[PDB]
């Protein structure tokens, strides 16, 4: 648990992963040699990622008293996770931003467009519909920014959750595979991370474009067909695919 | 790792989706806007504002003919105010749509555990290799070509309608494929099934286990026999059901009943049964069934199968088996229901001839048939030309006694695995029942017994 802390911190060093209005909950032990008694935001991702890797351990483990049918668990699957995580966040961050970026010049063409209002005024009929048209839209796109705000501090954890996702629940059933969500995400609860609530994976991790490009090269419409298409999309392990037809083939 | 093997949550799911597509669009809808909530609304949100952009510096500003503009700017504004009604809304939205999944929820467990039973039938015997396309078509056929579906639209008897026409077609197309001995063993299955399905009954788990292995406890010191009409193997069948909690006083019962006798010796005891069982609430019938099934099982077993019958009745519905009754009626079989794809693997018992039926079938649907024995090579070579043939044309070729040459039915299967040119094609393949007919075959084709 040491080696795993270790790893999954230094290697999720060079994300920005520090929130300074974090909140420090009680409980949530899982490393046993936290570096501080109240965690930040950033070692308690890394205690979230190792608990990740050791509730999947407890998992196959409990599988394999029910019945069998395990798996083995191994370190590069930590790194395959660790990796997905960085790579989604960076992804995801750099949208954002982007997003934002179009925002603000637009605010500033629009700017533009005022004073050209205002410069032709001196029909006015037309032209308070324009500025009445004009405030409506200002607050609009005051929100819009208002709630990009307030998605970039949700990135940390559902990023953590699709890595999770795409990298560990591979071989697993939908049962199995919604179990672990849900217990990846009650630990990110009970760290108080801030994740995006009862969230779907499907459409954060695939574009209407890309799902309509599944359906229409033969993929059903079921669920978990659907999170097996995002995982070969999105994969750095070479996918292994287990199906007792030839559909996914 | 990625899996795309289907399981019983896999299962749930997927006729979860199905039953919310069909029987309530409305909710289907609210999730796909739940689901484009997170997704694709903010996405053309945001390509209809770029939209305004190049609209603003297109018009440069223009004051003249304001409506240009005007209509671009109240589009994104009716846009932004339903985004807003809709993520305002999503709480509502999501425990509705979390509430009507419930309402449907059994009948997704149900039909997994359908499927699941069906598919474990390869231990009762060979012959019955069923697919999930099979049971798809069973679900697609229950949903949507239901002729008790027309009229209902109450939304909460339609379920339960929904529910018992998917068991009645369930053991309708599984039973016309399998054994006779065998019909009662999958109505007991399917009868557990909605006996688990069903709310306000108790599971009887500890009387199912009773039933299937808890008369097989050893009890051997103990044995006595009690009054002189109770014989000894039937001494030791009361102890071991004076085991279970409910019967705990089956021998004092019987001391003091003195018309036990005559039913013990009754020619059709099961009719009318004594009440024996000790609980204080009066059960239910179905548990009052289950009570009265473990008597006969204790007493007189030789009317175990049709005391079992009549629980299939009072569980399933009276009259479930009536359509094995009937005469078996195929041309609606074929002539609907059954997509040129599969065929009709005919299988019938050693010592029973089947195409008879096809034939006067055919007379009753004036329908050509080139009907081909397989034993030679000439034969193998004339039912190739004989499909390559129909397929153009839509004759239906029937083959007979297919089952001597496993190897070309590998052929045969490969080659209908690749599609059919014409829909009112259909083929017959009449076999006996042997363990060397393909699995494969078996599994893509529709089998009927005889």
């Amino acid at each position: 648990t040491e080696a795993l802390y270790q790893v999954g911190k230094e290697f999720t060093s060079k994300m920005d992963l520090e929130k300074p209005n974090y909140i420090v909950p009680d409980y949530m032990p899982v490393v046993y040699d936290k570096l501080p008694q109240p965690p930040s935001h950033r070692e308690a991702i890394v205690n979230s990622c190792v608990f990740v890797h050791q509730t999947l351990h407890q998992a196959n483990a409990r599988l394999a008293k029910r019945g069998g049918r395990t798996m083995a668990i191994t370190p590069r699957h930590y790194l395959d996770f660790i990796n997905h995580y960085a790579n989604l966040f960076h992804e995801k961050r750099s949208e954002l931003e982007e997003q934002q970026m179009h925002l603000n010049v637009g605010l500033r063409k629009i700017k533009e467009t005022v004073d050209q209002v205002e410069e032709l005024r001196r029909k006015v009929n037309r032209s308070t519909a324009l500025l009445k048209s004009l405030s409506a839209e200002r607050e609009r796109w005051e929100k819009t920014s208002e709630t990009f705000k307030n998605q970039m501090s949700t990135i940390a954890g559902d990023c953590l959750l699709s890595a999770a996702f795409i990298a560990y629940a591979g071989y697993f059933d939908q049962q199995m595979r919604q179990n672990l969500f849900t217990t990846w995400s009650h630990h990110l609860q009970q760290a108080n991370i801030q994740f995006r609530t009862d969230i779907a994976r499907t459409e954060y991790l695939s574009n209407a474009d890309e799902r309509l490009r599944w359906q229409a090269s033969s993929l059903p419409a079921d669920d978990l067909c659907t999170e097996n298409a995002i995982m070969l999309k999105r994969f750095n392990r070479y996918p292994l695919i287990i199906d007792p037809s030839g559909q996914a083939t | 790792f990625v899996n795309f093997t289907v399981t019983r949550s896999s299962l749930q799911s997927q006729c979860l989706n199905e039953v919310l597509k069909a029987e309530r669009p409305d909710v289907d809808e609210k999730r796909s806007d739940l689901l484009k909530l997170q997704g694709e609304f903010q996405l053309r949100l945001r390509q209809l504002e770029k939209s305004l952009l190049q609209a603003l510096n297109e018009v440069k500003g223009r004051i003249l003919d304001d409506d240009t503009i005007i209509t671009t700017l109240e589009n994104l504004k009716r846009e932004a105010a339903e985004v807003t009604r809709k993520v305002e809304e999503t709480d509502i939205v999501m425990q509705e749509v979390e509430t009507v999944s419930q309402q449907y929820l059994p009948l997704s467990t149900a039909c997994s555990s359908i499927y699941f039973t069906m598919e474990s039938l390869k231990q009762i015997h060979f012959l019955y290799q069923y697919s999930l396309q099979f049971f798809l078509d069973i679900y697609h056929n229950v949903l949507y070509e239901n002729p008790n579906l027309k009229g209902v639209t109450d939304h909460t008897q339609r379920l339960s309608i929904i529910t018992k026409d998917l068991f009645q077609v369930a053991f309708n197309r599984v039973a016309r494929g399998m054994l006779h001995q065998d019909h009662i063993t999958f109505a007991m299955l399917l009868a557990r099934i909605k006996l688990k399905g069903t709310v306000g009954e108790p599971t009887y788990d500890a009387e199912f286990q009773h039933f299937l292995r808890g008369n097989e406890i050893v009890l051997s010191a103990g044995s006595t026999p009690r009054i002189q009409g109770l014989t000894v193997e039937q001494a030791e069948a009361v102890v071991r059901l004076s085991c279970l909690p409910a019967f705990k006083d089956l021998i004092a019962k019987v001391q003091a009943d003195e018309q036990f006798g005559i039913w013990l010796d009754s020619s059709s005891p099961e009719q009318t049964v004594p009440y024996l069982w000790s609980e204080e609430t009066p059960a239910t019938p179905i548990g009052q069934a289950i009570h009265r099934l473990l008597l006969i099982q204790a007493f007189r077993p030789d009317r175990l199968l049709a005391m079992a019958h009549m629980f299939v009745s009072t569980n399933l519905g009276e009259s479930f088996m009536s359509i094995m009754e009937q005469p078996l009626d195929l041309t609606h079989i074929v002539g609907t229901e059954v997509k040129p794809n599969t065929p009709v693997l005919m299988c019938s018992v050693p010592g029973y001839d089947a195409s008879g039926h096809v034939e006067d079938l055919a007379a009753e649907q004036n329908t050509q048939i080139t009907s081909i024995a397989i034993g030679s090579a000439e034969g193998f070579n004339q039912a190739d030309k004989a499909i390559n043939t129909a397929v153009k044309s839509g004759r239906w070729v029937m083959l007979k006694n297919v089952h001597l040459a496993p190897g070309w039915l590998m052929q045969l299967e490969k080659k209908l695995h690749s599609l059919q040119p014409h829909a009112c094609f259909r083929l017959f393949l009449t076999m006996e029942i042997n363990p060397k007919v393909p699995v494969n075959l078996l599994r893509a084709g529709r089998i009927f017994v005889f």
